[PDB]
């Protein structure tokens, strides 16, 4: 049993994270107390949960976890929510003025004044593991705490934890949802910044999941609360396999080894299926080929791309619930002769599969239906390279006028920090030109 | 949690000053007695922005009134909510400004200025984090536009790293026929230009045509103006005195709004447009309120929209409505009239919702731009002032108070700079 | 009132598709850098598909099917046809073709020297000129390793069909309208883009007479438009010349194979293409070239993504563009076309 | 079309399928930046401070 800790930066990364250990509890029959009754061990033990929940003498399981966030607004609601008892005060970390939806306050001005406190946090939970993996980080990528805290975040971790791996879970910006004209800017700067430190990053395009939330959950207009409950069951459907039984991704260093051929070349494409809502009146369960045939539907994915134009460097099929590996080979059989599914060529074309028994949970009250069977496709496409390619030029067309820029100059950083970081993503579109496009 | 500093000078800035907190004071459920008598607990969340507490439960508005001269600040004190005021937040002189910006800023209010500030730090002393202070005042005269501009000079060099935000009336012939005013508009606006980090132009040439040409009244009083400029005051900080997720602070708010530094002087608008102690029958629909907040009608401006670009744009909606049909609303606007927003700076149109209307409505919403259009309103002012400058005429008021013309020269190129800035964007 | 932008102002179609979206009123023309549009006449290289479709509020669709280039090259469309299942070398209309690198190229020797034990080939590549037909496959060799890109190897059709009097080569030019639903829709009025000077089996270097093109017909025959205006005849005149020489019809001699090749073209890069289930919606214009033996055999020459139309037929192509391939997705307040149904 | 390392246990399983074979700074260094950016504000502050007082 190796432990994991979760970082959650800002308040799309606290909130986020408030979804994913309201559903962490409810899979692992955890209650809001803390008190775990299947846990026949008191006090402590090695099990799969224990990777993700740490133990005391009274038999409490709380979070390996931290939030960090620049203000405290959105993180006294969790001191105050119905898992105030989950987590010790020591956890919750807020300042009291926020970074202003500007990276460059976020990671210079306020984040120096609070690095110290974090990392000393995060020490102490650190402490408390005898074998601990790395990081789950996260964050926004259009807040000024979830871009600029986190890239120094990030760059603190690599230097006390060298040897640590650590996987991001970012949202990327969409207008539908999104509070600030510059989320471009913070978009490109903390990716420049935390590129070479992170090891396999999970993209959220806010865009998509509002709008699957809209088409399939049938919401009119999709809150924070729709986005993150949907998000958390993708996020539990990642994570499931370093909290439960099995062997497949037992440990963060398999998720750079299944998904990740190139360091750079580390943002998987997640497509997650199906989603079904609540207020339908009954529903026909989907079997084994139709929700794996779904995995290849952009509308299905956490960023709209078309995988068709792109190739695929890895593919790993999550599955949760009814499945056994001979119905899965006979879907993937009928899509490989019906989708146009093409791997780099110093690529084998294959499938790593991962079954859980056990069935999606939903939270009670909630939008999503509960379902016999689900999945979650990981795959390295270059087809990923679309949203790096749109939030740049949205980039350019602000830059070119020096629009907001005065902003950051403002906070210390120096102007050339924009055009080193967009020549950063320059390189990293061309980086998956050549992997994925020939004549 | 972030407190803000509200502080009005002149005989302008303490009668929309004072409106503007009875106003907010009954949205919050606050009575003239400063005691809590709401319903919703939405009031409450973040009373703290513009509000002290005490013992008993008492809110106390955190805000200073300013004046050269007693009159005003009588008058707020006799009528409601003129009791909600900290007794000792009340900062006036005897001799007065004389509509003399010079007088307001380099002698009769250098001498009462030291007092204001004593009384500002005592309430940023108070503040767990003070985030900024908001100013309201004329340009038109001597004390809010002199002394107005002397006080956030002196606030920003006490306080460098907070926001300043200012209520700016600007004057009009119309309304006001005192021949200097272009002289004290265009020195104040050098000032706002290098010391505000946002600042809201109400115009009363503006406000002035809404009342003859759309509420039909021959005759408007400042109590009507002052009846607009109350409903765009309450509507431009909604997003800060009550939950939500867009502008919910002064740096939020500026860092959406701002793109260049001197580039910040928003054309505020509303809908519907009302006048007081007259009932509305009828409810406007998502529909009507969008097309009328961005009508050239609807501007406090008087500016129009059509002659420029819009820059950036923050929309707010009160009320129990479709999030849904707002969102169709917003984006249909901007689909129709594209042209009209700069393309250099992508989703430059923010909106946002809350669900306690203001009084009176059952729906409202209330228009926030930064317009290449505002050159307008500065070239305006501009022309009124060349036309006695260029003679010298009226002069000696000003170099009678130890003013130099070579001010009044610098003044004017600072002015005529914003303009041409305003232009070159209005071309990029 | 629907919006567009013009990224390719070199397109003679697209521009007067452009003039009769304005001419109705209901259409407005915005900057070609402005996001908010309703439809895209993109540029030819380098369209940023991976733009479209992110505007809230607008239902986006352009001129242009990504992927379609697959078709549309001659390197691309010979190792699409091979590769294919679809296709494959169960196709009876596509001229043996390899393609060489300055690879096939052993095959094509292959090919060379069994023909050897009619053997008379033509090199070409996607990059008016940059032609030469051989018999010697050391001449094609030296020239594409002459010429810097990739070329294709083809074999040539030593027998064409020609018309009299004249004695002369030609080529068919069809125009196809593939809509967001994917439908295909065949224009009703094609062209014959012929040659002036009589079919020669002897000399090959004289390419006028085995090169139909209307800008080398216009520039290296003397005989320009003397059989026929432009070097252009249309369906009516050669539908009357294939009965009164022939006895039977465009129809059933030609048309027939036409309306099959393009419908196996397209229905093979369907699945590869179609826009039907994407954020953003494609239709595209595409211009088939056909040749015709002795026999009365239709074959399939290549596939071009960005054709021109006839001075004549601009009027009506481009109207019935804005009728299926627009209209259709925008409304506003018989058919000259052909449903290839499938 | 080969199933590879079936694993089985009794919450689930997990196997790959093969369809076809193939054809940091330093500490010193981040506190450098961060102070050089704060020197850059400090002297940005101190501008603004120099020339209110003029
Ligand atoms: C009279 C008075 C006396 C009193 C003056 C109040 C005030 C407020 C302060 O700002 C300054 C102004 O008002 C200054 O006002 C000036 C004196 C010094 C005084 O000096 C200062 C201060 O005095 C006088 C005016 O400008 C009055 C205006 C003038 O139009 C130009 C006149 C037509 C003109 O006579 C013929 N061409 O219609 C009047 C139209 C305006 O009436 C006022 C009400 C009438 C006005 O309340 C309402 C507003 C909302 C309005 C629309
Ligand atoms: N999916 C999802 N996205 C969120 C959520 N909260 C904020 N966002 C997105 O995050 C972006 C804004 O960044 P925030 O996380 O809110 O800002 P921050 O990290 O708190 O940093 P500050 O600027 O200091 O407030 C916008 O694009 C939002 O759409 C959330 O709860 N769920
Ligand atoms: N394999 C072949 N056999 C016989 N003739 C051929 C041939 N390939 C090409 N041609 C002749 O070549 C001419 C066309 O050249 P080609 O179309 O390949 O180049 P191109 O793409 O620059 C012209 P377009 O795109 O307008 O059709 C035809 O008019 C035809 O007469
Ligand atoms: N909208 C509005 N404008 C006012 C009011 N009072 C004065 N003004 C304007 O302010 C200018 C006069 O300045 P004033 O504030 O009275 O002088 P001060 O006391 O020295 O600041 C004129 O242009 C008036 O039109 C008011 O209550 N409402
Ligand atoms: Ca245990
Ligand atoms: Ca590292
Ligand atoms: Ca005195
Ligand atoms: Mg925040
Ligand atoms: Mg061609």
């Amino acid at each position: 049993m190796r432990e994991c800790i979760s970082i959650h930066v800002g308040q799309a990364g606290v909130q986020i994270g408030n979804a994913c250990w309201e559903l962490y509890c409810l899979e692992h029959g955890i209650q809001p107390d803390g008190q775990m009754p299947s846990d026949k061990t008191i006090g402590g033990g090695d099990d799969s949960f224990n990777t993700f929940f740490s133990e005391t003498g009274a038999g409490k399981h709380v979070p390996r976890a931290v939030f960090v966030d620049l203000e405290p607004t959105v993180i006294d609601e969790v001191r105050t929510g119905t898992y105030r008892q989950l987590f010790h005060p020591e956890q919750l970390i807020t300042g009291k003025e926020d970074a202003a939806n500007n990276y460059a306050r976020g990671h210079y001005t306020i984040g120096k004044e609070i690095i110290d406190l974090v990392l000393d946090r995060i020490r102490k939970l650190a402490d408390q593991c005898t074998g601990l993996q790395g990081f789950l980080v996260f964050h926004s990528f259009g807040g000024g705490t979830g871009s600029g805290f986190t890239s120094l975040l990030m760059e603190r971790l690599s230097v006390d934890y060298g040897k640590k791996s650590k996987l991001e879970f970012s949202i990327y910006p969409a207008p539908q949802v999104s509070t600030a004209v510059v989320e471009p800017y913070n978009s490109i700067l903390t990716t420049h910044t935390t590129l070479e430190h992170s090891d396999c990053a999970f993209m959220v395009d806010n865009e998509a999941i509002y709008d699957i939330c809209r088409r399939n959950l049938d919401i009119e207009r999709p809150t924070y609360t729709n986005l993150n409950r949907l998000i958390s069951q993708i996020v539990s459907s990642i994570t499931a396999s370093l909290r439960f039984d099995g062997a497949l991704n037992v440990d963060l260093t398999e998720f750079q080894t299944n998904l990740v051929p190139y360091p750079r070349i580390h943002f998987p494409l997640a497509t997650y299926a199906p989603v079904i809502s609540a207020e339908k009146a009954y529903h026909e369960q989907l079997s084994v080929a139709e929700i794996t045939n779904a995995c290849f539907e952009p509308a299905n994915q956490m960023v709209k791309c078309d995988p068709r134009h792109g190739k695929y460097m890895a593919c790993c099929l999550l599955y949760r619930g009814d499945v056994v590996p001979k119905d899965v080979n006979a879907a993937i059989a009928t899509i490989k002769t019906k989708r146009s599914i093409q791997f780099v060529d110093w690529c084998p074309t294959g499938f790593k599969v991962g079954i859980n028994y056990q069935p999606p949970t939903v939270v009670p009250g909630g939008d999503l239906a509960k379902v016999q069977r689900a999945v979650c496709m990981l795959s390295n496409t270059t087809a990923i390279a679309e949203a790096w390619a749109r939030l740049d030029h949205k980039f350019d067309l602000m830059y070119a006028k020096r629009a907001f820029v005065h902003w950051y100059v403002g906070e210390g950083m120096e102007e050339g920090e924009f055009s080193e970081a967009r020549e950063d993503m320059a390189a990293l579109e061309k980086d998956y030109e050549e992997v994925g496009v020939d004549s | 949690m972030r407190e803000i500093v509200h502080i009005q000078a002149g005989q302008c800035g303490n009668q929309i000053g004072a409106k503007f907190w009875e106003v907010i004071s009954d949205e919050h459920g606050i009575d003239p007695t400063g005691s809590y008598h709401g319903d919703s607990d939405l009031q409450l969340e973040r009373i703290n922005v513009y509000y002290n507490e005490a013992t008993g439960n008492k809110y106390v508005p955190r805000a200073i009134l300013v004046d050269l001269e007693p009159g005003t600040m009588d008058s707020v004190r006799s009528g409601p909510f003129g009791q909600i005021f900290r007794p000792d937040n009340f900062v006036f002189g005897q001799s007065g400004a004389g509509n003399n910006w010079a007088k307001g800023h380099y002698t009769e209010g250098a001498e009462l200025v030291d007092s204001v500030l004593d009384v500002v730090r005592k309430e940023s002393e108070s503040c767990d984090c003070l985030q900024g202070f908001q100013l309201t005042h004329s340009l038109g005269g001597g004390t809010g536009s002199g002394m107005g501009t002397l006080l956030i000079s002196k606030i920003r060099e006490e306080y460098p790293d907070r926001i300043m935000n200012t209520f700016s009336v600007m004057p009009s012939p119309k309304v006001s026929d005192t021949v200097v005013e272009p002289y004290n508009a265009t020195l104040s606006v050098h000032q706002l230009v290098e010391n505000t980090d946002e600042t809201y132009c109400i115009d009363n040439e503006a406000l002035y045509d809404i009342c003859f040409r759309t509420l039909k009244l021959t005759t408007p009083t400042y109590g009507d103006l002052n009846h607009l400029v109350s409903a765009t005051m309450s509507g431009v900080t909604t997003c800060l005195r009550f939950p939500g997720q867009l502008n919910a602070d002064l740096r939020k708010l500026a860092v959406n709004m701002v793109p260049f530094p001197r580039l910040h002087f928003f054309m505020p608008g509303f809908a519907p447009l009302t006048s007081r102690g007259s009932q509305q029958y009828r409810a406007l629909t998502v529909p009507e309120l969008t097309q009328q907040m961005f009508d050239s009608k609807n501007m406090m401006a008087a500016c129009d929209p059509r002659h420029g670009r819009y820059l950036t744009v923050a929309a707010i909606f009160r009320g129990r409505m479709s999030m849904k049909e707002v969102d169709e609303q917003m984006l249909n606007v901007q689909n129709k009239n594209s042209s009209y927003f700069v393309e250099w700076i992508p989703n430059n149109v923010k909106t946002a919702v809350c669900d306690i209307p203001p009084r009176g409505l059952k729906m409202s919403a209330t228009f926030i731009g930064n317009s290449t259009a505002i050159q307008e309103l500065f070239k305006r002012i501009s022309e009124q002032f060349t036309a006695m400058f260029r003679r010298k005429a009226f002069l000696h008021w000003y170099t009678g108070e130890g003013m130099d013309e070579m001010e009044f020269t610098e003044a004017e190129s600072n002015m005529n700079d914003l303009v041409s800035e305003y232009q070159q964007y209005q071309d990029a | 009132m629907y919006t567009f932008v013009v990224r390719d102002e070199n397109s003679s179609v697209y521009a007067e598709v452009s003039r009769l979206l304005l001419a109705t009123g209901q259409w407005k023309r915005l900057r070609k850098d402005n996001p908010r549009f309703n439809l895209m006449l993109g540029e030819r290289n380098r369209l940023p598909f991976g733009r479209l479709g992110h505007e809230p509020g607008l239902v986006q669709l352009v001129n242009y099917y990504r992927g379609a280039d697959k078709l549309c090259r001659k390197a691309s469309l010979v190792k699409l046809i091979k590769t294919s299942p679809e296709l494959s070398e169960s196709c009876t209309w596509f001229p043996e073709s390899y393609v060489i690198y300055p690879d096939e190229r052993e095959v094509f020797l292959a090919a060379y020297n069994r023909r050897r034990e009619g053997n008379v080939w033509i090199a070409k590549s996607s990059a008016g000129e940059g032609i030469l037909i051989s018999s010697e496959a050391s001449e094609l060799l030296d020239f594409i390793d002459e010429q810097g890109q990739v070329h294709v190897i083809q074999k040539y059709l030593e027998k064409p069909l020609l018309l009299e009097p004249g004695h002369r080569k030609f080529d068919i030019r069809s125009w196809v309208l593939v809509d967001h639903l994917y439908n295909i829709y065949l224009y009703r009025e094609g062209v014959l883009r012929t040659s002036s000077e009589p079919y020669n089996s002897a000399n090959f270097q004289d390419k006028t007479c085995h090169l139909t093109n209307h800008c080398i017909q216009k520039e290296y025959s003397k005989n320009y438009g003397r059989y026929e205006e432009g070097n252009e005849m249309f369906f009516e005149e050669f539908n009357q010349y294939l009965m009164d020489a022939l006895n039977t019809t465009l129809e059933n001699s030609i048309l027939l194979q036409i309306k099959h090749i393009i419908r196996s073209c397209l229905m093979c890069i369907e699945p590869a293409i179609s826009t039907k289930h994407l954020h953003y919606q494609s239709f595209q214009l595409f211009g088939f070239d056909f040749m015709v033996d002795e026999e009365l055999k239709v074959w399939l020459i290549e596939v071009n993504g960005a054709p021109a139309c006839a001075q004549k037929l601009y009027a009506e192509l481009c109207q019935g563009i804005v009728d299926v391939a627009i209209s259709s997705v925008f409304p506003l307040a018989t058919s000259i076309f052909i449903k290839l149904h499938h | 079309m080969e199933v590879i390392e079936l694993n089985k246990c009794t919450s689930g399983q997990s196997f790959e399928v093969i369809l076809k074979p193939p054809s940091d700074p330093s500490l010193e260094e981040i506190q450098k930046k961060l102070e050089a950016a704060e020197e850059r504000r400090k002297y940005q502050e101190a501008e603004l401070l120099k020339h209110l007082a003029e």
